[PDB]
This record gives structure tokens, C-alpha cells and sequence, in this order.
């Protein structure tokens, strides 16, 4: 829940 | 190369709030 | 970091962030020296004791990064890992000795104002800098303290680097050449430290002699953080350059 979650471009 | 030197310090010769401190160290 | 400040837009633009993807968390600190090889603390991905040995996979680097746990859109960068190398004789089994590791980039990262790489010191750079007195700068996304808890964006301290013998003396972990320490006395009142989560970030200094950043040190251990009569200890980036240059030059 601590981190913004990354963009599936990558992740 | 171009290593070291900050796009938003040095290279517009802008000097951070603290790297002066540094440089009154190196005696 | 302990102890520390905010840090400025593009302060430190050679600052990477470790990733572990699942779960998803901060693993340690970095740096970039460039545009396809990160420098870090051989720790931060191999260490048997706590049952530690991350492979490529299973990390992310986050390039020109300021908060701590936001997605910085259009400014920070993601890159993957194409192979990890650590130092063949890093000692893990007893005082860190060599805690060093470079990762090669799948694909080069753009630098921008936020992304750019540091230098790292020559013997001459080496010889004139490294001096007890002379002070350094860390930067991290680590731990505010030893028990608030951690930053909403990079923080930043500058510490003095201590002499080897009050090094030696504050610990009873065997201190090697591939060492030195930083941070203030307790007589110079003056606070600072990194801390947890710091591990494998940079501590440079800027040249007075062509006002560049060299990288001196990496972030490697520490008895608790900020403690009175305890010292950072950092991973001498110099004494290991052949072996960086061989690596980067052979890969
Ligand atoms: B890092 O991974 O984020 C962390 C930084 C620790 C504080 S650095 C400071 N105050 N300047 N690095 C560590 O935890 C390392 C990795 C393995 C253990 N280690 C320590 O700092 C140990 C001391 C030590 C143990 C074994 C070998 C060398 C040194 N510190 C403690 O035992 C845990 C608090």
C-alpha cells in the first residue's frame, strides 16, 4: 500500500 | 564526460543549498 | 536517512532506487555512472545470512527519482536488468570487505534534467579528497531514525569522512582498506547518518579543482543509525575502480 503502483509498460 | 555536471546545477551554474559546505571542508 | 534535508530538483541526478518487484518495495540505493551500467552495495543483492540473492528478474531500477513511493510520470525512468556483476572477493561472510556490484542495463536510459550520470574519482581525485575532514554527501530514501519512519522524497546530509584510526576504534568489526567511515563526533555536535534502506547509494564530493561530482564511496554498513561514537561506513569506490573498469570494459 506504501508504493503507487507502476505503469505495465514495464511492470 | 559530461559526468558531474547537473543539468540544473552546474550547468546552468546554479549552486545547491548546501554544496558550499563541501567546498569550506576542502582546506 | 538521519538526521538529513529535503532534497532540491535534480540535487543528486545520478540517484537510482533499487526496486524489489513483488512484493513491491525499496531494497537499497544506487547510482549511475552511465547510460547502461548502475552502481551499488553488493549487500543489497547478495547476503546469505538473511537469505539474500536477488537475480535479474526480480529487480527494477528507478531513475530521476525524488519521492519515495509516488510514480513520478514523465519524469522518472524504469529500466530492467540484463546482468548483475559482483566483486568476485566480496566478503560477505565477515565485515562486508568489497561491497560492490555493478547491473548493466537491458536498453541505455535517457538523461534529462533529472537523469545524469556521476563521475568516478582517479587516484589524483582520490588522493586529494579523501581526507578526514574533508566532507561528502549521502543521499537515500532510507530511514529517518532507529526506532518519523521514512521520507516522502529523497533526503540528503553531508558528513565529514573520519579519521582511520577513529574508525578502527568505534567498532569491533575489522575495518579494511576497501573502508572508510563518515560522520560527526560527538564532540562536533553537528548530527547525520544514513540509515536502513540507504545501503548501496553515493557518497560524493564535488571536486573543487573542475566543480564535478566524483563518487567516493557507497553506502555499506553501519551499527545502528546516528548513533554517538558510531560511524558510516562506506565501500571505497576507488580502491575497487579496476575491477569496474575491467567488468564494464570486458561487458
Ligand atoms: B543497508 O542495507 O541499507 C544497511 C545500512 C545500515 C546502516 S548504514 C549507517 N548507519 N551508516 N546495511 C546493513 O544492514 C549491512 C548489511 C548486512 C549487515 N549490515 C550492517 O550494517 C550491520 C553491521 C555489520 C554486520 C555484518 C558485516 C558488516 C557490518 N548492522 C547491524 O548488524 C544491523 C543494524
Amino acid at each position: 500500500g506504501d508504493f503507487e503502483e507502476i505503469p505495465e509498460e514495464y511492470l | 564526460a559530461d559526468c558531474g555536471l547537473r543539468p540544473l546545477f552546474e550547468k546552468k551554474s546554479l549552486e545547491d543549498k548546501t554544496e558550499r559546505e563541501l567546498l569550506e571542508s576542502y582546506i | 536517512i538521519v538526521e538529513g534535508s529535503d532534497a532540491e530538483i535534480g540535487m543528486s541526478p545520478w540517484q537510482v532506487m533499487l526496486f524489489r518487484k513483488s512484493p513491491q518495495e525499496l531494497l537499497c540505493g544506487a547510482s549511475l555512472i552511465s547510460d547502461r551500467w548502475v552502481l551499488t552495495a553488493a549487500h543489497c543483492l547478495l547476503y546469505p545470512p538473511w537469505d539474500k540473492n536477488f537475480t535479474e528478474n526480480d529487480l527494477l531500477v528507478r531513475i530521476g527519482k525524488h519521492s519515495r513511493t509516488r510514480y513520478e510520470r514523465n519524469i522518472e525512468k524504469i529500466s530492467m536488468l540484463e546482468k548483475i556483476y559482483i566483486h568476485p572477493r566480496y566478503n560477505w561472510r565477515e565485515n562486508l570487505d568489497r561491497d560492490i556490484a555493478l547491473m548493466k542495463l537491458k536498453k541505455p536510459v535517457a538523461f534529462s534534467d533529472y537523469i545524469h550520470p556521476v563521475c568516478l574519482p582517479d587516484r589524483e581525485t582520490a588522493a586529494s579528497l579523501l581526507q578526514a575532514g574533508y566532507k561528502g554527501r549521502v543521499t537515500g530514501w532510507g530511514n529517518l531514525k532507529e526506532t518519523k519512519g521514512q521520507p516522502s522524497v529523497l533526503q540528503v546530509v553531508n558528513l565529514p569522512i573520519v579519521e582511520r584510526p577513529v574508525c578502527k576504534d568505534s567498532t569491533r568489526i575489522r575495518i579494511t582498506d576497501n573502508m572508510f567511515c563518515a560522520g560527526y563526533k560527538p564532540d562536533e555536535g553537528k548530527r547525520g547518518d544514513a540509515c536502513e534502506g540507504d545501503s548501496g547509494g553515493p557518497f560524493v564530493m564535488k571536486s573543487p579543482f573542475n566543480n564535478r561530482w566524483y563518487q567516493m564511496g557507497i553506502v555499506s554498513w553501519g551499527e545502528g543509525c546516528d548513533r554517538d561514537g558510531k560511524y558510516g561506513f562506506y565501500t571505497h569506490v576507488f580502491r575497487l575502480k579496476k575491477w569496474i573498469q575491467k567488468v564494464i570494459d570486458q561487458f
